[PDB]
């Protein structure tokens, strides 16, 4: 009657004729079973091109392995829908919508478009705002923007994943908020464990994982992202709640949208990315915004290709983001925890006008004494700490408290000590700053600042090793 | 003298890597999109 | 011994049950063919990636499907390709023959033997793209694969279920790492026990058919063909055989995989694969992108390398460990596949063609190889003497340009200096010659504990083959328990300590001098 | 045609053959001029997309059997001195033995104008 | 091509004759024009493959 038939199969690429009066919308979901007994299965369909002739161009989200000319094509007549609500919570989905961990859950959840609209311009916030998360290093040198975007720069054995999960428990407990892991081009192994890892942190039943894995074709790693945004919409708009958004490799996304762009014979841009690069980047990341009064913040790990920052991929996404924050080795190396280099992260919003006088005073103070510490760290290894002045070796005692009082112990580290993690105000931070770096705990051992919160902590991990004020 | 001549050597080399390390990037962009455009160009030659 | 009378009632029996009884099948027609590619009006129940027969014996692939014909793709015999030929179904995708009948066999990518030596008996059959293990089907990296290379396996350690690209120039020695690898597993497959051994797949992928052989060589020299299979796409093969080679050596080592048996693959120049997939994909006329590839490479290769797994206990607890190989060009790792194929897997040793100029052999660069599995993938011994390792090495590097300023520099930055050049020294292997774990924590416990700051740079290797020769002779309790009890105890490291001052002072250096301290 | 005269020695007579091939690259240029014209995509860098299962089908013919020698020697012109080009970069896994002269070399005025760092030898 | 074959006939008689080709450059890229007007399909630097 009113379904369609499959008349071409070039890899991921179908295309299907309707009745005349039956053609799919843009986007629409279309269904087609594969009954080879080895490769049964149902395959999606996104429309993407409305070729004439009642032929339309669609994506496939699986592989189109044992897929025949003239098979039966149904017409769902809504684009790709993800369960919504907060069932969605502790559980694993794909970009699809289905339930990995779980098969069949959700299929009775109220189920939203993944294609939806930015908030109206009436509604969007004309003032900025900070984000208090609790962690000093992060309130005070790259403070975050709440409905913005930040820049994740770490890699392995840097306490990414240790991070990942901190932010999940200070939006989850300082906020009442919830967290949505998007997977973008996500491996295996590494989504196996995250889900594990943070089974085992109890912080599953505080996130909704979306993962659009590497083994599967470009449409579900371009669509994954918009899965997971549209579950954070819910939480944020129906919900009424703070919502982190954790996008995997932003720019596997990116990737992903050029290889569709391929597939379907566009002509290849600068560099080669699709010629909407900018377009897609936009619409995706417009969304994450805050709006009558709650929002959605982002942690975003960006790959810049060749290290070239102005490559358009990096360049692109460089136009949303609000902060970037690098995990280095040399400062998990030192044991400090989380290991943001202070010096190569940063944040838009470390003005004046937006933290005040005092806020940039004390966090620029602290940016250079760090930055004349390291200056100084290859003449203190090569030559020796002996040869240095003597307001050389007081600056490099001063920096290297400041250094340690960044870290701090943290929520996720409760699995493991058992002691709470800190909560520090963003005054309490900039006061103890102050006095650090004026001067006022030299005579500390540099052991009584590793992972403490505030100035009570200080003082009460100072006086454990004998010293005062 | 020395040792101020050789910061200033470093300095000077830094900035040179930045500067051709940007040109490098450069060429290998332009390498790639000229690349595709005649690829492409044959392709649709014979489309 | 012929067996004359074997032959004759065999082939007796066999025309004797012939019975080839006459049903209908769809067929097609070739309407145009060129360039290892066939167009076929007709056959509209075919599906994508069945498997066609044209006459001669001929097998096709379809791949493009349209309103107007099926474009194939020709595994073989291509040149006998004529327009107006009829086309046969099979009914089937591409699959391959599976079982233990394959280890010690050179077998084409469709489980046919071309080294002569007979036929295979085969389990059952698999298909080619079967799905992967699902997100909830597997377990974490926790048993190492030992390559017996000390440099991967004290700093970019791998272990079972996860996949390590080796990439480097040319001649740089990825195959001699992954040959190996695949010989260090002898003393696993004499264990007898299914928990430790390894079966090992070599797919070999646009190669030289007499570079296949020397590998096979290399393989039976060390007793390796008992637990290996080849799978060779040779040089001179179709692209369509190029293209499906190391999906037949995954193919097979899945079915071990699944039984609970843990496998060793490699690729071996996997940007082979990926250069005839293109071609196939440019004869085809599917739309290029960068460097002309057709735009689901990345899909290639990845649907690919996700299929080498650590399964679950309930699954059996398998695992396919990966090696595959990438060749780049004036070392360029931003090239689209090298790209590709460091983003799928979960970590890379790089070989550079200065660092095996120099000398340092295998060329692995230390500061930028990287495993993301790491120390979870080493036993304890060896993720205790290998854990000073890398900032050792990275301070020796910093530090390599005041070699000639020793007087000029730190007591603590010379005594740096002099353990990066014995570290480096140390970190050096002969071709062909893995050693045992045990072995490789003597040796790094040598490196990092500070007994050959006492040796010359230009003796520490032979310094550690003869310790090690002396301690495989005498004082064999030392290796034995520390690889039963997988440590190295403070009672076994003071028997070390204590053979190791012995040796020295037996020990005689090449300057006439005396490497006791 | 040169190679089927030397299969016969090979394969026929039997007898230790020598085979040389003056830029054998000039097949694969040939294999790139008509490649259009004959209705293909064109590949990277301007080359036919079936270069390396063309230079396979003949490189794999130039060989020794089990007794049965042929010694063979090919000049193989890098285009525009690029090594990394696909016709050389692909020629590479065919050979045995690889003698690579530099323009560098050359212009010190060393000869033979081999790079001692690039050549290799199995 | 014209002042070659003008150069052949005399070189064909017994005498020797020397041809300078100023700019081969400039005919390289008449014959591209040329070929691309004639809608053939282009190769390196959109110059044909002869
Ligand atoms: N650890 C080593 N010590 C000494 N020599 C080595 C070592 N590894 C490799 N070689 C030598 O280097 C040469 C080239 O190595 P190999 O063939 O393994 O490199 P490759 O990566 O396979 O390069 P290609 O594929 O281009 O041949 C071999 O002849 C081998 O003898
Ligand atoms: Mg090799």
């Amino acid at each position: 009657d009113t379904s369609g038939r499959v008349v071409r199969v070039t890899g991921p690429v179908v295309d299907v004729e309707f009745p005349r009066g039956s053609i799919p919308e843009l986007f629409n979901a279309l269904h087609a079973e594969i009954t080879f007994e080895s490769l049964a299965k149902t395959l999606t369909l996104e429309v993407a091109q409305h070729l004439g002739d009642n032929l339309v161009r669609t994506i496939s989200l699986q592989p189109t392995d044992g897929l025949v000319r003239g098979v039966e094509v149904i017409d769902t007549g809504r684009s790709i829908s993800v369960p919504v609500g907060e069932g969605v919570k502790g559980h694993v989905f794909n970009a699809l919508g289905d339930c990995l961990d779980e098969p069949g859950y959700g299929e009775k959840f109220e189920h939203w478009s993944i294609h939806r609209k930015p908030p109206a311009f009436e509604e969007l916030e004309p003032r900025t705002e900070m984000l208090e998360t609790g962690l000093k290093v992060v309130d005070l040198l790259t403070p975050y923007v709440r409905g913005g975007k930040i820049a994740l720069f770490g890699g392995a054995g840097v306490g990414k994943t240790v991070l990942i999960q901190e932010m999940i428990n200070r939006i989850a407990r300082n906020f009442g908020g919830t967290s949505v892991f998007a997977g973008v081009g996500e491996r295996t192994r590494e989504g196996n464990d995250l889900w594990v890892e943070l089974a085992e942190a109890n912080v599953l039943k505080d996130t909704a994982l979306v993962f659009g894995q590497m083994d599967e074709p470009p449409g579900t790693r371009m669509r994954v992202a918009l899965s997971a945004l549209t579950m954070a919409e819910w939480f944020r708009d129906e919900q009424g709640q703070d919502v982190l958004l954790f996008i995997d490799n932003i720019f596997r996304f990116t990737q992903a949208g050029s290889e569709v762009s391929t597939l379907l014979g566009r002509m290849p841009s600068a560099v080669g990315y699709q010629p909407t690069l900018a377009d897609e980047m936009g619409e995706l990341q417009e969304r994450i915004t805050s709006t009558r009064g709650r929002s959605i913040t982002s942690m975003q790990a960006v790959y810049v290709p060749a290290d070239d920052y102005t490559d358009p991929a990096p360049a692109t996404t460089f136009a949303h983001l609000d902060a970037t924050t690098e995990l280095s080795r040399a400062v998990f190396s030192k044991g400090i925890f989380p290991a943001v280099d202070p010096l190569a992260s940063s944040s838009t919003i470390l003005d004046p006008s937006v933290v005040g006088d005092e806020h940039y005073r004390v966090a620029q103070e602290v940016i250079r004494i760090l930055q004349r510490y390291k200056d100084l760290q290859d003449i203190i290894a090569i030559l020796g700490i002996d040869e240095l002045s003597e307001e050389d070796k007081q600056l490099v005692n001063r920096a290297r408290r400041i250094e340690r009082f960044l870290s701090q112990n943290m929520m996720a580290a409760e699995q493991f000590t058992g002691q709470p993690g800190s909560t520090v105000p963003v005054k309490e931070t900039i006061e103890a700053f102050d006095r650090l770096c004026k001067g006022d705990f030299d005579h500390v051992p540099e052991q009584a600042f590793f992972l403490i919160g505030g100035l009570d902590d200080l003082a009460k991990k100072a006086e454990s090793l004998g010293a005062k004020l | 003298s020395r040792q101020r001549a050789m910061k200033s050597a470093t300095d000077n080399a830094d900035d040179l890597i930045k500067a051709l390390t940007l040109m490098a990037n450069r060429e290998r962009q332009a390498q790639i999109t000229q690349e595709i455009s005649e690829i492409v160009g044959g392709a649709n030659a014979l489309a | 011994t012929i067996p004359a009378d074997d032959i004759q009632s065999a082939i007796e029996e066999y025309v004797s049950s012939f019975t080839a009884d006459t049903s209908r099948e769809e067929v097609g027609t070739v309407v145009d063919a060129g360039d290892g590619i066939a167009h076929v009006e007709g056959l509209p129940s075919v599906m994508t990636q069945e498997l066609l027969e044209f006459p001669g014996g001929i097998l096709g692939v379809a791949l493009n499907l349209d309103e107007h014909s099926v474009g194939a793709v020709i595994l073989g015999d291509f040149e006998n390709i004529e327009e107006g030929q009829q086309v046969k179904r099979t009914g089937e995708v591409l699959s391959v023959p599976v079982g233990d009948g394959f280890l010690g066999r050179v077998v084409n990518p469709l489980g046919q033997p071309i080294d002569g030596r007979g036929d295979v008996d085969s389990d059952t059959r698999r298909a080619l793209e079967l799905q992967a293990p699902s997100v909830v089907h597997r377990q974490g990296v926790k048993e190492p694969l030992q390559t017996g290379i000390k440099a991967i396996d004290a700093m970019t350690p791998i272990g079972r279920g996860q996949r390590q690209l080796i990439i480097g120039d040319r001649k740089t020695g990825k195959t001699a790492v992954c040959v190996d690898t695949i010989l260090n597993q002898r003393q696993n497959w004499e264990s007898g026990d299914p928990k430790k051994q390894v079966r090992c797949v070599y797919v070999a992928i646009g190669q030289k058919g007499t570079t296949i052989a020397a590998v096979r060589r290399t393989l039976e020299e060390g007793g390796a063909m008992d637990y290996t299979t080849i799978v060779a796409a040779a040089a001179s093969e179709s692209a369509g055989f190029k293209w499906l080679a190391p999906y037949t050596g995954s193919a097979i080592a899945q079915h071990w995989m699944y039984e609970g048996k843990h496998v060793l693959i490699i690729f071996d120049d996997l940007t082979k694969q990926a250069e005839a997939y293109r071609a196939i994909s440019l004869l085809l006329r599917r739309p290029p992108g960068r460097e002309a590839y057709p735009g689901d490479v990345f899909y290639l290769h990845s649907r690919l390398l996700e299929r080498c797994a650590k399964l679950s206990d309930d699954l059996g607890g398998g695992s396919l460990t990966g090696l595959p190989i990438i060749e780049t060009k004036a070392n360029d790792i931003s090239a689209y596949i090298p790209t590709n194929v460091i983003s799928i897997t979960d970590g890379q040793c790089f070989l550079e063609t200065d660092l095996f100029n120099q000398g340092v052999r295998p060329a692995i660069n230390v500061g930028v190889s990287v495993s993301r599995v790491g120390g979870a993938a080493q036993i304890k011994a060896m993720k205790e003497v290998a854990g000073s390792l890398r900032l050792d090495l990275s301070q020796y590097r910093e530090l390599e340009a005041f070699a000639a300023f020793a007087s000029d520099l730190d007591a603590a930055s010379k005594a740096q200096l002099e353990r990066g050049a014995r570290l480096v020294e140390l970190l050096k292997q002969p071709q062909s010659q893995p050693m045992p774990v045990e072995e490789q924590v003597v040796s790094i416990f040598l490196g990092t504990g500070g007994h050959l700051d006492s040796v010359p740079v230009e003796d520490v290797r032979r310094f550690e083959t003869e310790l090690l020769d002396h301690m495989r002779a005498s004082e064999e309790e030392i290796l034995t328990e520390i690889r039963d009890s997988q440590k190295l105890t403070e009672e076994a490291a003071d028997k070390l300590t204590e053979v190791i001052k012995n040796f020295k002072k037996g020990f005689a250096a090449t300057g006439g001098g005396s490497v006791v301290p």
